[PDB]
């Protein structure tokens, strides 16, 4: 399960 | 025994050409189970192996979800990074992403990840404690103030600790068949003739899984290094994995040398000597 | 960064003259993603050629396998040829059956 991890640079 | 879970994340910038590459791999241990390609027709997170089908639509949808956020976030990323680089947006550049856990034999908690990569070096990481980052240089050190100021360790070490263990352990089970097979390696002895002085003899293992496997020389009961040849590990495409590995040897001498094979599918090592 | 690919030509199982099986062409280690790989038969492109997605290793480095259905025969000759941006030329490896 890839969780949501989206996290901006 | 012990077990992994990985995905890995390939954003390539193609500039005037269109929209970043994206490329999504899952796998549990040397296994791919998942991908997600945004040159692709279907936009969805896809199965590629038998188990992971069994899976409701709320995960398809949730792991759909999760792949298209991370490769959107990858493109205002691409963009940030030319900015702190001061980089030119006629190049190609790549950002390249790992998330995933390791888990003992007996299920138990062993590793989180979190790492990231800009044109294949470091950028910044997640430390092992999962409480501190690592940041390669200048630029990598403005995303750790806002990494820590936004808190992103602690979701993070959540994931990790909770999510990534018990999505593992039940694939473990569901994938039984595949994923925790212990296919040992067949293998045999080949012999060329190099001179007549000199010969090669080559010792093989092929169809076996995992692909953690060692091969080694000896001459009369003796670790051999010199005149060897060992290639790297390599997919057969069907799951298994193939190696080989090699000695030259002087002719009449061949009955000394033994190959020396192990695997976690063999009870005890095996051992190869010519005819 | 860049990096060279490391590249091997192999069948699936033991060559059988006559016996439909996969060659495959193995290139791992490379940087960046970018890469041509062709399978040859007798020196010419063979076109129904299946690759793995791409994946990397823990030094960010790529790797990819290229595969396709063949037949080998006693007459005809195989080998990969891959072009990557750190190769002055397109490296040929050629298919041994005994490798
Ligand atoms: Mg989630
Ligand atoms: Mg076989
Ligand atoms: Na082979």
């Amino acid at each position: 399960y890839f969780p949501l991890q989206s996290y901006g640079f | 025994g012990s077990h992994s879970m990985r995905y890995f994340t390939t954003s390539v910038s193609r500039p005037g050409r269109g929209e970043p590459r994206f490329i999504a791999v899952g796998y549990v241990d040397d296994t791919q189970f998942v991908r997600f390609d945004s040159d692709a027709a279907s936009q969805r997170m896809e199965p590629r192996a038998p188990w992971i089908e069994q899976e409701g639509p709320e995960y398809w949808d949730l792991q759909t979800r999760n792949v298209k956020a991370q490769s959107q976030t990858d493109r205002a990323n691409l963009g940030t990074l030319r900015g702190y680089y001061n980089q030119s947006e006629a190049g190609s550049h790549t950002i390249q992403m790992m998330y995933g856990c390791d888990v003992g034999s007996d299920g138990r908690f062993l590793r989180g990840y979190r790492q990231d990569a800009y044109d294949g070096k470091d950028y910044i990481a997640l430390n092992e404690d999962l409480r501190s980052w690592t940041a390669a240089d200048m630029a990598a050190q403005i995303t750790q103030r806002k990494w820590e100021a936004a808190r992103v360790a602690e979701q993070l070490r959540a994931y990790l600790e909770g999510t990534c263990v018990e999505w593992l352990r039940r694939y473990l089970e569901n994938g039984k068949e595949t994923l925790q097979r212990t296919d040992a390696p067949k293998t045999h002895m080949t012999h060329h003739a190099v001179s007549d002085h000199e010969a090669t003899l080559r010792c093989w293992a092929l169809s076996f899984y995992p692909a953690e496997i060692t091969l080694t020389w000896q001459r009369d009961g003796e670790d051999q290094t010199q005149d060897t040849e060992l290639v790297e590990t390599r997919p057969a495409g069907d799951g298994t994995f193939q190696k080989w590995a090699s000695v030259v040897v002087p002719s009449g001498q061949e009955q000394r040398y033994t190959c020396h094979v192990q695997h976690e599918g063999l009870p005890k090592p095996l051992t190869l000597r010519w005819e | 960064i860049q990096r060279t690919p490391k590249i091997q030509v192999y069948s699936r199982h033991p060559a059988e003259n006559g016996k439909s099986n996969f060659l495959n062409c193995y290139v791992s280690g490379f940087h960046p993603s970018d890469i041509e790989v062709d399978l040859l038969k007798n020196g010419e492109r063979i076109e129904k050629v299946e690759h793995s997605d791409l994946s990397f290793s823990k030094d960010w480095s790529f790797y990819l396998l290229y595969y396709t259905e063949f037949t080998p025969t006693e007459k005809d000759e195989y080998a990969c040829r891959v072009n990557h941006v750190t190769l002055s030329q397109p490296k040929i490896v050629k298919w041994d059956r005994d490798m």
